């Protein structure tokens, strides 16, 4: 029950930063890297009291990936899976998916089936990246294309990361989300999705920091991915694995997008003023206040719930809370899965990062969530890039690179057809 | 002497499976190391139907315990009672089902159901005279749905005289755990009419109900509903376990509890189901049992049984207790209650009696009822199945099992036609 | 009285052979300095037939340790046994077989084989009357291939009427250890058929298989190998060493073994084959023996005996058991799974039944199989052999110690014709 | 079980320097020559605590032979052995031979002799030469064809140095190596190669040496004939002596170049950051980052392939790691051997050199593949020779040493002759 992940771009090691920080402190290992069957998920033996990761961090520019090499992970990390590249792909979808993308997938496409051969119980994949520069959208799709081909049945969980709605870090990254959403259509099994402005504004409000930064957002990013993966790497009253989320979230083949939540989202001293039941959390996640991506559900339909639990949660309040859900008619499911839940839940509650900003809670829930709502951050971002693409702004880079007109056109129609199933799916 | 091997497939058939070990080897006196410490030498008398005689005066029981997903073995393992099991029973896959029916029963288990049916032929071949196969599985999810009724194909084909005894965990609208239920449910009861002759249709939704009127528990953990279904599984072999006023043997309850073939869906009861504080302030007499065993709410299913009505049922008494008065409350459940009655059969009721109460309680009874009214049970997942399945949502997963859209249909229709032959004897 | 001379050759041969002498004088009771110390003294019966007595009441056994590497008589005198043994019986050579089947037949031992042949005289002459020459050799490899077979050639033209005893561990593809075992096995068995009365085809593949499934060993090394052979040999010979209910000497086995002279080619079983674990959770009586004795898996050698069939099996039982349930499981074997049996023989099972079980154990089986399926292995060995000779790879380094490419065909038809006469009798 | 060594040029004497360092590292012998029967394989006992090799050192120029007789092992060689010339062949394969080979034969190949008398268990021959200069080259096939024809029976394991494919140190060395080659091929019984640039980029990627020098690379390649050998030296699960290498690998007479590599190479940071299992190590060997010569194995066919292992391995764990190899497609044997494999195994692990760059390991592999890999470095050394020699580039040199045009023809049409059964056995 394995599952090696891969972290492209500057978002994708910034993940990792904070991502493995809680993984190594959920089992207990130190950063020298040791301290029974639980951390065999995403930590190996090596030997006699010493555990290493099978990760790989990949980013085409060095400035970050020596940052580790010196940092406080130097003894957990192996450090030939720290591999790092020689030039930048700067901002270009093109730049990290055929110059410098090319030069490097024939080193980490090989080290990635060396920790194939090296795993035996490999349940798929998890990829760490975003959409805003060319290393994350170009050698994603790149790597993509060549690790679907190689194996194909597994599973690849993608964790992106939008450009907020108005807010945002550039200015050709809709060239970069509409190239990798192209590619990723039909190769990722799963693609989930974070937003900018939307994180800001949930610690703002519920968690009270008022000046965060990046570590403090990839906390409890990492807190997401580590709440599904719980059920692998714990026991539970009800277990679920990755597969689960493969038939219980896609009804068809091309819908593939579910949208992430986390809560309780408390701080310390409003822990103690504040009682934590799986009722007040549970409808907690579903406002859209609380949701990781600017799109209000109100406007859309559910498909489907799936809401994975942590920490001592009895099996029977569960069924209570998402009745209440049910009759609640601010949301509302679609007729065509009327039973749109599942549960799932694990004993071990989460571990609070030392020196962070969320607070240890009894209980917590990860609820994941295929709907139409994301249908919206589609359109308003394929609408800001025709304005773009009109005037053919930003377009002498990529051409520049080898391409043409043709796969922008490929690329728009591919959105349009995307959009095609929603609007079908949404009646 | 009409031995009985036993089957457990998925989460939740290995969950009450492992708590029913627990409950009949504290009746028979069996230690966790399996080393007899009874009483009574009545119990040793027929310990050999669900035991075997090992050296050093051990027990081990006749439990093939069957998954998908090995992190179920080692809770059953670690357990109270895991160190009792043969440890060569525990046949399991790798990678869990993921709660798709076309994985258990074509892919996943398919390759494993070909050594758990070796284990079946060690357990037969070991036994004199083998009565039945007594398989505890949900339908809800892709193992103990998909998986378990390729065993029963395998295990029906092989042996197409004894008694296929099956205790379904079918769950409803109002407990919805999975997306997948239906399409689950209504594969997996396509192999079972049409093989099986006995499926106690038990419900979560009932079994929680349980829990908060009569019993009155403020936590029910999945635990408590295993004490509960345990308590089903030891009452109806009772008679076959010890001696008895009247001994009525699965296939001496299978020939009155199934009027026609399909009809063989029940829906089982136990009494006294009291609470710690109602404990002192409830008489131990007859009376007061029956009219908890026919209660409508006290039944372990969705289906409340005075929307239909009763083909036959059957109640299974354990403890000293007076033939006359039994035969009296059998009687007037039906002078009365003759509405929840079919007239056309003219004696509706199956009455059995052991000298032998469980342990700690003084007397005790268990119900099996086929009532016209568990239908709506599969109504209600035909209404699910065709709300989904008019736009065809998640079955892509089953094609690429190779499952065709044409056993859905065939699923369908058997499901439909099931509905239908209990509305025609209601 | 009925005495047997020990033979070992090759390092195979050697190892499987000192393993096997450490069990048997554990059944004796023999010390390692070789003092008798046993309980019973039927124990110091019949010890003549494997040991010489010495004085200070010291034994020797009759064992000719030979090779032609000089590194495994080291291991062996260093070993745990190493001291019983006589100095005088350590022959041999300087330099390596280097896996070269002409070798050892021509050049290397045959300078060699003329020494070991008075040992052989030595041993002989001082016997009351031999019986046979239990000898233990690989057919991989050049030195228990190819100068065993060349020592089997002399005591045979001397020795025309003894029983000539082999155990030939013979590997499979699936564990290829060797690249030139094609032409060491298909040159040794061109001489064992013409002239052995029985052949022990024993496979690694079959061997290592054991030890994960039934005996459930983490890390199975060669010394676990060798006792589970070493069980083999102790089994045969268990009737002519100890009082029995039925004792069945080595001709008596070969009679019944061997329904034509060519058809001697064995695959023997051993049981309780039980893990650490699953010691507790087995009883001893006597079919559960015999079912894992037939265990299509729980055979030493590649092929499964079912795809094809027993002409005639064996079964050597030791300790105190019923004759009448051994009589009924022997009968039962045979009227169920008939399919694995040749109906032109009435009775293809012949019984025998010790009353001195192995030491530790109470009850053991061993059991002896002439079976159809076992054609396979040669089949196999031809099909890497005429791939190999097709194009007429490292033949050249035989032609060096003289041999000639006609012999290599001699070896190849009398190899394709014993598979064709296993597949008559399917 | 003895085996005398034999070391011409500039490269085998500099190979015995370490090569000899590791061997009475081993068996506990000091510098001074002394502290049972595991060393009488390569050193015999002199009287009472003290021990000498079967070694023979010989160099027509004196640059370096001198500099073991002051270096530190002056205590452990016997004097006489290191036998040095008077002047140098001077990259000619005729000065080598003719002028100034046939000087000094008659004192080493009748002192070869002495050492045959001492011994009693002589096995075979072990030289250590390289094609690059003439005494490697010259004096290698003068002493081999007086050497053959004296014993022939015994075996000779000839571990040459290639020159590299674009990296060289000379101009004229494809005139050594072809000529060599042209005498070895009918004498040499086993031909092990090794190469200048592969050994400097296995180090430079695997050991992490970004800047070596000679003494780094003959480290590892006396660990190489060190592995070989150390089944005859001690004990194990299944030895194989030096007559196995002759019946495993040699299908044909003609065609004896096996090709050697080795495995786990690792540092001393990375052995606590990475786990050493026979899987890893076993496809570590194969593929072509890890060969010690610029050859891919993709492009021909393995014809056989031992695997000597060192160290604790259990018998059983190898036949899982061969069938991964058999069932990979990238690799692939020829259907004239199925069943291409060896197995060899050694409880002694192997041994770290003080001072050294290799780090100590539990278990090591040392495989040996004969494969029709080495005809593209016999086609790109053949071309290179036909430019220097259409022009008679360097030729006066040759025949001023008394050859002529005929014997270069002889030596071209014999590695087409040679090439001819490479492509033959490659169907
Ligand atoms: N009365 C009880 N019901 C249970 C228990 N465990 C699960 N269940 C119920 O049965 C439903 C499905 O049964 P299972 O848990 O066995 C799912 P299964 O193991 O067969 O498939 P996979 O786990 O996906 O391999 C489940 O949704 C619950 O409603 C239990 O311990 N007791
Ligand atoms: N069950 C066991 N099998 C062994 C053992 N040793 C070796 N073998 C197997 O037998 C095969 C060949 O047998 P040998 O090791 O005796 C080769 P032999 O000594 O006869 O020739 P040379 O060593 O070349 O002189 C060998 O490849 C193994 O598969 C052992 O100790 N136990
Ligand atoms: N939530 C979150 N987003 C991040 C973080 N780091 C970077 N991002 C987002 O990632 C986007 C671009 O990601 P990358 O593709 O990795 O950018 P890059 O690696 O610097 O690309 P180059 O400019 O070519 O070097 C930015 O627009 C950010 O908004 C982070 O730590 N947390
Ligand atoms: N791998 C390795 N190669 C070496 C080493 N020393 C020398 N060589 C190679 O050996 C080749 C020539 O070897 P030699 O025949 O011994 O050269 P030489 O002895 O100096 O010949 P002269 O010039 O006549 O003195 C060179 O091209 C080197 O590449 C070494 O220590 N390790």
């Amino acid at each position: 029950r394995e599952c090696i992940s891969i972290h492209v771009g500057q978002a994708g090691v910034q993940i990792g930063n904070a991502c493995w920080e809680l993984y190594c402190l959920e089992h207990g290992i130190q950063p020298d890297g040791q301290m029974d069957d639980s951390f065999n998920t995403f930590f190996s033996e090596t030997g006699a009291g010493k555990h290493v990761p099978r990760a790989v961090f990949v980013d085409l520019e060095p400035t970050v990936i020596d940052e580790v090499r010196t940092g406080t992970y130097r003894q957990l990390f192996h450090p030939e899976q720290l591999i790092t590249g020689k030039e930048d792909a700067a901002n270009n979808y093109a730049r990290g998916h055929y110059t410098i993308g090319k030069e490097i997938i024939d080193l980490v496409l090989d080290r990635i089936r060396k920790l194939a051969d090296q795993c035996t119980g490999l349940q798929g994949f998890l990829v760490f990246h975003s959409f805003g520069g060319g290393t994350g959208s170009g050698f994603t799709s790149l790597l993509m294309e060549r690790l679907s081909v190689d194996y194909g049945k597994k599973s690849k969980l993608e964790f992106s990361i939008y450009p907020a709605p108005q807010v945002s870090t550039a200015v050709v990254e809709p060239y970069n989300s509409i190239l990798t959403t192209h590619t990723t259509l039909e190769h990722s099994d799963c693609a989930f999705m974070v937003d900018n402005e939307a994180i800001y504004d949930i610690c703002r409000r519920n968690l009270d920091i008022e000046r965060p930064t990046y570590t403090n957002l990839n906390r409890l990013i990492g807190q997401i991915v580590s709440s599904i993966t719980a059920s692998l790497r714990f026991d539970g009253a009800l277990n679920v694995d990755l597969t689960e989320f493969q038939t219980n979230l896609v009804p068809y083949p091309r819908i593939h997008f579910p949208l992430a939540t986390y809560a309780p989202v408390i701080s310390a001293e409003k822990a103690y003023h504040e009682q934590l039941s799986v009722a007040e959390i549970t409808n907690a996640c579903f406002e859209p206040a609380n949701q990781m991506v600017k799109c209000d559900p109100r406007h859309g339909k559910y498909m489907a719930c799936c809401l994975l639990y942590r920490g001592d949660v009895v099996p029977k309040d569960v069924n209570a809370a998402i009745a209440t859900i049910k009759t609640k008619r601010t949301i509302q499911f679609v007729d065509w899965c009327p039973t749109g839940f599942k549960v799932g839940i694990n004993y071990q509650p989460p571990t609070v990062v030392p020196g962070g900003d969320l607070a240890k809670v009894q209980r917590a829930v990860c609820m994941l969530s295929n709907t139409t709502a994301i249908a919206e951050a589609w359109a308003r971002l394929d609408h800001k890039f025709d304005l773009m693409y009109a005037k053919r702004a930003f377009v002498h880079w990529y051409v520049g690179e080898g391409m043409e007109e043709g796969e922008f056109s490929e690329a728009r129609e591919d959105m349009a057809a995307l959009e095609k199933d929603y609007e079908e799916v949404g009646v | 002497m009409r031995e009985i091997v036993h089957i457990q497939a998925g989460q939740c058939g290995n969950q009450i499976g492992a708590k029913f070990w627990e409950v009949i080897s504290d009746e028979h006196g069996i230690d966790p190391t399996g080393s007899y410490h009874g009483d009574s030498d009545l119990q040793l008398e027929r310990i050999n139907v669900y035991y075997n005689e090992a050296a050093g005066n051990k027990y081990v029981p006749r439990a093939i315990l069957v998954d998908l997903e090995p992190g179920t073995m080692d809770s059953v393992r670690s357990g109270p009672f895991g160190q009792i099991f043969r440890p060569d029973n525990f046949v399991f896959g790798q990678s869990g089902a993921g709660n798709n029916w076309a994985k258990g029963h074509y892919t996943e288990g398919a390759e494993l159901v070909d050594s758990v049916l070796d284990v079946v032929r060690k357990e037969s071949e070991s036994c004199d005279c083998l009565q039945g196969f007594q398989l505890t599985h949900s339908l809800g999810g892709g193992t103990g749905s998909g998986m378990g009724t390729l065993l029963i194909s395998k295990i029906r084909e092989e042996y197409p005289d004894r008694i296929m005894n099956t205790f379904s965990v079918m769950p409803s609208p109002k407990v919805s755990d999975t997306v997948v239920e239906p399409y689950n449910a209504t594969l997996s009861v396509h192999q079972l009419v049409e093989n099986t002759d006995e499926t106690y249709s038990i419900d979560n939704e009932a079994l929680y109900d349980i829990c908060f009127r009569t019993l009155k528990l403020t936590t029910p953990t999945y635990g408590d509903l295993n004490h509960l279904v345990s308590a089903t599984m030891s009452g109806v072999t009772t008679c076959l376990r010890f001696p008895g006023q009247l001994n009525a043997d699965l296939r001496k309850l299978a020939v009155n509890m199934v009027p026609f073939p399909r009809l063989h869906f029940f829906m089982p009861g136990f009494a006294p189901l009291t609470s710690r504080g109602s404990q002192q302030y409830r008489a131990l007499t007859v009376p007061e049992l029956t009219q908890q065993m026919f209660d409508s709410k006290n039944m372990m299913a969705a289906c409340d049984p005075r929307h239909g009505r009763y083909l036959t049922v059957a109640a299974i008494f354990r403890g000293r207790m007076s033939m006359k008065e039994v035969d009296e409350q059998m009687l007037n459940v039906q002078n009365k209650n003759s509405s929840y009655f079919v007239e056309w059969i003219p004696n509706n009721v199956k009455t059995a009696v052991c000298d032998i109460p469980p342990r700690g309680l003084k007397m005790s009874a268990t119900f099996i009822g086929n009532s016209t009214a568990i239908q709506e049970l599969f109504k209600r997942i035909s209404e699910q199945f065709t709300a989904m399945f008019r736009r065809k949502a998640f079955l892509h997963w089953y094609t690429g099992e190779g499952m065709d859209e044409m056993e859905f249909t065939e699923a369908e229709s058997n499901m439909n036609d099931l509905v239908s032959e209990y509305q025609q004897y209601q």
